[PDB]
């Protein structure tokens, strides 16, 4: 006898060592997929006063450690997060209801108005000098030729009015780039960030729109505790007040439309 | 990591009779599996 | 004289608890994947028609 | 109205960085930089400066040799008429020795010339492999890059090289021509029996379709949460930030779980990675292992069955 | 459940349609009108697709019946319908669900659009999808329109589909010769290495040799400077990539409508306009 | 058991976890390896007909 | 690797004889083999 | 001179982890190379059928 | 003395570590190559039967 | 290179006597092997 | 090595690291291509039965 | 590059060593392959 | 470059020389080829 | 190009030998070629 097929051949077990390896593969990214938010928040948690940790599976990967560079630290993931109480009432009690969020909406802090607390340090260069600063303490920086300078447009909100006007730009030591926009506010003269991913231009006027917020909101934009850099801390804080509006700003972009 | 010595001396020995007890049953299937129908 | 005598301490060393996980999982696949290989085989135990053919209720 | 950033409305200058500086050893940089309006328009404006060591020269020689040799060939196959050469270059090639000579290093006129230049080919990229980990070495970094340009290596080698010798035919590597590459792709799996029944193959399109999948949605998120700085994802990574947790989180309300900011670029390295290697895999099978992939598919019983409206009485049978 | 992080967004409002109607969560998911309505496509859609796999294409107890996983398969009407709804038991159900897929598709890219509106981030990705969902739709809507009949699209069967593009690509004699197609390819592969780079930088970055701190922007953009003189920049490689898999889908989708309405004749002859200009 | 002496010492540069999975690692793989080669060789003991023919006990 | 040089001692003193008893338990399960089913 | 007498001093410029590990490596994947070398040739010991042919060692 | 007497200081200029690594890799790439070209050629010696074919031998 | 220099003389000591003995391991096999089957 | 003039000055204009790299790597190229190109041509040197047989000396 | 005359010296006479060891290993080979097999 | 005119004397000088000592090298080379076997 | 005006004089000195140098060595070669090969 030289015929006796064999049923298995090597392609049946090569794709079944395919599979083996990677079911392992699958399982191991999501466990990197909880090396944040987690473990989970639920009332089941809440009910058992805590004896029910929400992870799933599989389950969660020792902590691993980043070395930040400078002096900067030392960061673990995943790790543990102290709560956060919420700026907004429960639309219902019921689970898996939406808040409401606590006084105006874009005060809140909450919802689209939302974020973390960043560090309140600032990322740096490799060097180790402020990455973003305004080209006024980066004094090399320099418009691309052929660019409108953004120095001296108007400000104007999601309505048409003016908020105020480009006093000066923000701009990415690490990454030559336009970071942030800053804004002498008419209504304060005070000075506030306006995120690059806000800013809508419109040259030929040497206009900087901004659907997001309203010009008179531009009042509160959160500020910095020093004007010649800025905190990641308050980047964040910075960027989610625009977004709010995004939600807020009106009351309107609540939704429905039917 | 993280048990005192007694407990991996005292882990080892019940993680051991009751890998041997598999084993056991193993060897159990294994015979009946020779028995019902030899593959050697 | 020998020296496998300190081979407790390999639960000082690696994660009881994951071992204990991972062999426990380890064997359920090894298990679903030896069945699997067999049924493929000659050694089948299925389709063997072992002892009275149930599509035989008939003709067959 | 928003703002997309597709494009950098606005750009801004500084002299241009040389880069971090790498220890002793890795030997100056060369070339001075200029900036171009228009890349700029859509992404570093910076052009350069470049690294060039014994690698990387070796590296640039070995390649252009290659090329020269598939290029001169093709101009000798119009007869050095340029304007033919031009007018069928899309179907211009360089064959590769015939299976007469099975792995033998044929005469300069019957593949030779191919021997030469895939040899040439192979060493100029396996150099650039090595460059590739020099270059990443000098900053502290790691090699992920250098184990997946050796994924995709992987698949060539197994492409021109691997699968010929193992076949004892360099005639079985890939030809160096744009159409006739393509018709090398198509006889390629009409010789085996049809290739979308090879299981490998299936695997590498479900991967390649992936890694479009993936950028598409990673990208799509990463400029949605531009507005907070998500592209960097450095910090977002270290510092998780409103972007990390909005972009998680617009991908966990949609389809139920979701990854992290560090963890999105394994799925995304795995996934293209996977591609190449489930490919090369599925070529070593071809004509080695397997013959006829859609009779192997019938072997396994995954091959459909249709209704035979239509069909032929086979003439060899008459 | 919810993210650790997660309360603080979990805001009311945002729909485009249904406000407060069905505007909750549902464990991770979030629901919404266009949810209740995508289920419904959805659940219906696939629950058919278990009726085609119960039947068979000659009836429940036929050997071309079948509830193997790769052999299922569920095909459009015979041309001879045209664009009429043809008879249930004769691709009928086809058409049926892929209404119901096509309408499960739009309702949940409409879903990701409220998911964007309550997140206050940008809307790249359902735009992005939606480039999905075009593509899907030349293939079972627009071209077989175009080709007045509904029977032009392709069955919804693991391999089966893989028979049809088969088959309709080789009616065309060399389908590579494509030019649509060559470009379709060449942008899915383009975004395969833009991925694979750009997994790869993140990776060595963030975690480098043992021994060295978290790398830098300035590490990022030194290295592919240094490997190919040139980077295009963190932002950007998010963008090119969106670009290549955004076209790559929409190359395709243009690929495949040139594929019959607009040319009929075998793709390489195409290329003839090239070899017959008055150059030579 | 080096076989003499200051071979432990291997251990003052080689991670001992990183060692043992990694040996681990590689062994548990290589026996699959090999054992499918001798699934395609004359070893194979299964798809034989060994001792007895078993899609031969009934029909199919 | 944060190890005395006594306690490097300790571990390659369990890990030789393990390892030379798995060698152990291969070498005997080989010859089982060759003796059932030699192929060379 | 054959005698080398300084060469201690390699260890004074490479890492001898990496290069240990290295060689590992390189080793290890050099012998699974070579192994099929010898497998794909007239050389080869496996599918010998020496002494006695196992593939056509059963009448059944 | 007619010859590169101030040879040494070409390690002034070149990186020893790094041209000692790449010497090291460069030989056993040749090596790799070289061995692959005689094994294309006449010179062959494994595909040879030497001494004896064996894909002739066995009983049977 | 993260090593003294008498940690070099040391390590090298141990290397030679490895790497001697392992090619030991090698020239056992391959005469072994060139009895069995003389491959030139 | 006769005079011709101050054309040591080359190397006030020409970096001697990099013309270094330059002629060893292009040295290395130009002797593999040729190498090749006459093992590619009739006075292969190889595969020429020289001086005694090889291919027909073993299969046999 | 880091390195003082005397260790340019030092290096340059142990890697002449070295080097001449390996080619003596190199014409070693050689002249077994060319007594059992003349190739020129 | 950076160089001063003194180490273009020198480096001049060796490079010159080591390069005349290879084209010897090639001449010598291409000699044996020669006498070997003519192709001219 | 950042050079004086002399020394765009020297330079073209050197530059010139140099080159008359290479086409003279060239001139050789293509009457070495011509006499024992015509190709015209
Ligand atoms: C091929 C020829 C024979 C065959 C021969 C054998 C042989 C031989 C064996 C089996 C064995 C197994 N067979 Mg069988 N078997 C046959 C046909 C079948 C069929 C069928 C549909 O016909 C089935 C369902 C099975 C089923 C199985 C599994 C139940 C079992 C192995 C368990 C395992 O791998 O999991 C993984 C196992 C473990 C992790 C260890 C078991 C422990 C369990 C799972 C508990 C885990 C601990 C958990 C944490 C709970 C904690 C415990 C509390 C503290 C108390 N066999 C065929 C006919 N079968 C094996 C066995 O042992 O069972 C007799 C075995 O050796
Ligand atoms: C044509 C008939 C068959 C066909 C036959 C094949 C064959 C045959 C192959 C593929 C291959 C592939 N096919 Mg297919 N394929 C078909 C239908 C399809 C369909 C479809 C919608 O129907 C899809 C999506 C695909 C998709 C794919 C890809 C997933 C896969 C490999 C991708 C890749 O990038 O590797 C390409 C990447 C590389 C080769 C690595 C590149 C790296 C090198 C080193 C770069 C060097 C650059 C160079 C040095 C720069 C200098 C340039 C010089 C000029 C050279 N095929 C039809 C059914 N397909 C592969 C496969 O699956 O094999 C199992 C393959 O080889
Ligand atoms: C067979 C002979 C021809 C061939 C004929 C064809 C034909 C015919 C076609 C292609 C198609 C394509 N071919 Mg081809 N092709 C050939 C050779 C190749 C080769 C190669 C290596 O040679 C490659 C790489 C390709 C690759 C390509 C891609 C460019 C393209 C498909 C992209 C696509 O579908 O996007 C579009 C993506 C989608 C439509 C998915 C949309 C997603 C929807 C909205 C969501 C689905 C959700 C669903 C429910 C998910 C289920 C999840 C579960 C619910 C959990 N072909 C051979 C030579 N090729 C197709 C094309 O041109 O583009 C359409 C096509 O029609
Ligand atoms: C028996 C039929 C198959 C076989 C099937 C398996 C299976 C099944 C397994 C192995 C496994 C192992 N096999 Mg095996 N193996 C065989 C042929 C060989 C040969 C050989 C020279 O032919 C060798 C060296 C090996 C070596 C080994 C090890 C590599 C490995 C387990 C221990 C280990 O890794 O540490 C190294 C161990 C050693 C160096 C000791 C060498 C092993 C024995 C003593 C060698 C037997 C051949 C020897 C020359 C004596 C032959 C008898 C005389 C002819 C009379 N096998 C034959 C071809 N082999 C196991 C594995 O890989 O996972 C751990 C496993 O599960
Ligand atoms: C026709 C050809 C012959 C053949 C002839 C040879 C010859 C000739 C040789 C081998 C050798 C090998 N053969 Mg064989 N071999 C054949 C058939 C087989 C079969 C089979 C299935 O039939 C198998 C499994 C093997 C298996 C093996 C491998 C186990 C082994 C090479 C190991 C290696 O790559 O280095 C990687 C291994 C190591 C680097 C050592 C592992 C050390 C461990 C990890 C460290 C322990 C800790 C230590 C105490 C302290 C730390 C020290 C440092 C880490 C170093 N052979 C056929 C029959 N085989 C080689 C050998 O004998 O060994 C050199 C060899 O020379
Ligand atoms: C086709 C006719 C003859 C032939 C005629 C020649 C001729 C003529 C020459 C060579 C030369 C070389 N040949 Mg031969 N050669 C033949 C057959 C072979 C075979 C073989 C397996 O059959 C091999 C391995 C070689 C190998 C070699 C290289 C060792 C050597 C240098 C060139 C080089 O490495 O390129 C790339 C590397 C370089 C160019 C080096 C550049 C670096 C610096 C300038 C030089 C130092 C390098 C190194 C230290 C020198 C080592 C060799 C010394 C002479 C001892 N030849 C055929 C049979 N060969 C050359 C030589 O011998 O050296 C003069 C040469 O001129
Ligand atoms: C998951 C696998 C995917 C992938 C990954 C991947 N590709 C990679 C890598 C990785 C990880 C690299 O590391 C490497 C890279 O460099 O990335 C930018 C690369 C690479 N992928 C490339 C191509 C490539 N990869 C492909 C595919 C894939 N690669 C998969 C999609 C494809 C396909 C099939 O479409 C292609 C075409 C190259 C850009 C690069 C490898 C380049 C290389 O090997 O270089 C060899 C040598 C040369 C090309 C010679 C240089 C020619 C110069 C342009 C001439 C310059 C002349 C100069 C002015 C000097 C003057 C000349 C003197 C002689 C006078
Ligand atoms: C356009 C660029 C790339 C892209 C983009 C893209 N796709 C996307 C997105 C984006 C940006 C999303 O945000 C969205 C998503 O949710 O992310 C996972 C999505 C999506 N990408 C998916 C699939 C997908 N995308 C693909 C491709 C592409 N999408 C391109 C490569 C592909 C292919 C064929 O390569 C697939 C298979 C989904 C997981 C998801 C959208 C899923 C969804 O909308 O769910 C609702 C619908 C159901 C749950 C099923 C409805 C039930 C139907 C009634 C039955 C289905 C019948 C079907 C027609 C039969 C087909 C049978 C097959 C066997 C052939
Ligand atoms: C961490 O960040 C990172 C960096 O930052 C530091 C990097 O620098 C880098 C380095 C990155 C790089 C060097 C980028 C490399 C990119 C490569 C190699 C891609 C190759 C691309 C080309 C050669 C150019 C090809 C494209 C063209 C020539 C343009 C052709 C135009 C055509 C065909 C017509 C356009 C029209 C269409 C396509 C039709 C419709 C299309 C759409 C609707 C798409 C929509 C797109 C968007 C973006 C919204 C990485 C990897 C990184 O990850
Ligand atoms: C007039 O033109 C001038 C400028 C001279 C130059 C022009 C050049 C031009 C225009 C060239 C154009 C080239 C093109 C378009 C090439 C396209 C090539 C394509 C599309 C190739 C596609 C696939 C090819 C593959 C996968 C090739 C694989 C080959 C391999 C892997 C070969 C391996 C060979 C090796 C490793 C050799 C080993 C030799 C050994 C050592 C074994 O010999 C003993
Ligand atoms: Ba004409
Ligand atoms: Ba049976
Ligand atoms: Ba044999
Ligand atoms: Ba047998
Ligand atoms: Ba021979
Ligand atoms: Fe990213």
């Amino acid at each position: 006898s030289a015929g006796i097929t064999h049923y298995i051949d090597a392609a049946q077990i090569t794709i079944w060592a395919f599979w083996l390896f990677f079911f392992g593969l699958i399982i191991y990214l999501r466990r990197e997929d909880k090396r944040e938010g987690y473990p989970l928040d639920s009332d089941r948690t809440e009910r058992s006063g805590g004896r029910v940790k929400v992870v799933g599976f599989p389950d969660l990967p020792d902590p691993k450690t980043f070395v930040l560079p400078h002096n900067g630290g030392t960061v673990v993931a995943p790790r543990v997060e102290a709560p956060v109480a919420v700026n907004a009432t429960p639309f219902s009690p019921a689970p898996g209801s939406p808040l409401v969020p606590n006084g105006d909406p874009m005060l809140s802090g909450f919802g689209p108005a939302a974020s973390p607390d960043r560090p309140k340090h600032c990322d740096l260069t490799f060097e180790g000098l402020p990455k973003i600063v305004p080209m006024r303490v980066a004094k090399e920086f320099s418009i691309a030729e052929g660019d409108p300078d953004p120095r001296g447009m108007t400000v104007v909100g999601l309505d048409g009015e003016v908020a105020g006007t480009v006093s000066d730009v923000w701009v990415d030591r690490s990454e030559p780039q336009i970071r942030y926009l800053e804004v002498e506010v008419a209504a304060n003269k005070k000075k506030v960030l306006l995120p690059i991913g806000f800013s809508r231009f419109d040259k030929k006027a040497r206009k900087v729109k901004v659907d997001a917020i309203k010009a008179a909101h531009f009042a509160n934009v959160p500020t910095l505790s020093n004007p010649d850099q800025v905190t990641l801390y308050e980047e964040d804080k910075v960027c989610a007040y625009y977004a709010g509006g995004k939600l807020y700003a009106t009351a309107e972009r609540a939704g429905p439309l039917l | 990591t993280g048990l005192t010595d007694d407990e991996a001396k005292e882990f080892h020995a019940i993680f051991m009779q009751s890998m041997y007890a598999w084993f056991g049953l193993v060897v159990i299937a294994h015979l009946l599996a020779w028995l019902y129908r030899p593959w050697l | 004289f020998t020296m496998n005598a300190n081979l407790y301490k390999i639960w000082l060393i690696l994660d009881p608890r994951r071992v204990l996980v991972s062999i426990v999982a380890f064997q359920i696949v090894l298990g679903l994947l030896i069945h699997m290989i067999v049924l493929s085989t000659d050694l089948n135990w299925l389709d063997d028609n072992i002892p009275v053919s149930y599509q035989a209720l008939g003709k067959k | 109205p928003e703002y997309q950033n597709i494009f950098t409305a606005v750009q801004v200058r500084a002299p241009a960085y040389p880069g971090v500086p790498l220890p002793k050893g890795n030997l100056p940089r060369i070339g001075r930089p200029i900036f171009s309006y228009w890349l700029g328009k859509i992404g570093d404006a910076q052009i350069g400066p470049i690294y060039l060591g014994l690698t990387g020269t070796l590296s640039i020689f070995f390649g252009l040799v290659a090329i020269s040799i598939i290029g001169f060939n093709m101009l000798a196959s119009v007869h050095w008429d340029v304007f033919q050469f031009l007018k069928h270059f899309f179907w211009l090639g360089l064959e590769p020795p015939p299976p007469q000579y099975g792995l033998r290093i044929p005469p300069l006129s019957e593949g030779g010339w191919w021997l030469m230049a895939g040899l040439f080919l192979t060493l100029s990229i396996l150099l650039w492999w090595v460059r590739t980990y020099k270059r990443a070495e000098a900053l502290g970094m790691s090699q992920h890059l250098s184990w997946a340009f050796a994924a995709a290596i992987f698949f060539y080698l197994v492409l021109g090289f691997i699968r010929p010798v193992m076949m004892g035919s360099w005639a079985k590597a890939v030809p160096f021509g744009i159409f006739p590459h393509l018709d090398w792709t198509a006889a390629f799996s009409i010789r085996y029996g049809n290739l979308y029944y090879n299981p490998f193959h299936m695997l590498s399109i479900a991967f390649l379709y992936g890694s479009a999948l993936l950028f598409a949605m990673h990208g799509a998120t990463i400029l949605s949460v531009s507005r907070f700085g998500g592209d960097r994802e450095i910090d977002q990574i270290t510092h998780r930030g409103t972007a990390a947790e909005r972009a998680a989180l617009f991908w966990r309300w949609t389809m139920g779980f979701n990854v992290t900011m560090e963890s999105i670029h394994r799925w995304a390295w795995w996934c293209a990675v996977l591609t190449v290697i489930t490919a090369g895999i599925g070529i070593l099978l071809s004509g080695t292992v397997v013959d006829n992939w859609y009779l192997w598919a019938v072997k396994h019983g995954m091959a459909p069955a249709y209704p035979e409206v239509v069909t032929a009485v086979n003439p060899y049978e008459t | 459940a919810m993210l650790s992080f997660e309360k603080k967004y979990r805001v009311r409002g945002g729909t485009l349609i249904g406000g407060d109607l069905f505007d909750f969560w549902v464990g991770p998911f979030y629901v919404g009108f266009f949810g209740v309505v995508g289920f419904c496509f959805t659940l219906l859609g696939v629950l058919l697709i278990v009726w085609g796999a119960t039947i068979g294409p000659t009836g429940p107890t036929s050997d071309l019946q079948t509830y193997n996983l790769w052999r299922i398969s569920i095909a459009p009407p015979d041309l001879s319908y045209g664009l009429r709804m043809a008879p249930l038991t004769e691709g009928g159900l086809w058409q049926i669900i892929t209404i119901c897929a096509a309408g499960a598709f739009i309702s949940w890219a409409l879903r990701e659009v409220e998911i964007c509106r309550k997140l206050g981030i940008g809307f790249h990705v359902p735009f992005a999808f939606s480039f999905a969902i075009g593509a899907y739709l030349v293939l079972v809507f627009v071209r077989p329109l175009l080709m007045g009949a509904w029977g032009h699209g392709f069955p919804y069967g693991i391999l089966s589909h893989l028979d049809w593009v088969s088959n309709v690509g080789y009616q065309f004699l060399h389908f590579h010769y494509n030019p649509a197609h060559m470009l379709a390819i060449s942008f899915f592969f383009t975004n395969c290495l833009a991925l694979s780079m750009h997994g790869s930088l993140i990776l060595s970055v963030t975690n480098p040799q043992k021994g060295e701190p978290v790398k830098t922007s300035e590490h990022e953009n030194t290295f592919f400077r240094d490997i190919v003189g040139y980077s295009i920049g963190a932002l950007a490689i998010h963008r090119l990539g969106l670009f290549l898999a955004l076209s790559a889908a929409f190359w395709s989708a243009v690929c495949i409508l040139i594929s019959g309405p607009f040319w009929t004749r075998g793709w390489p002859e195409w290329w003839n306009w090239w070899l017959e200009l008055p150059l030579w």
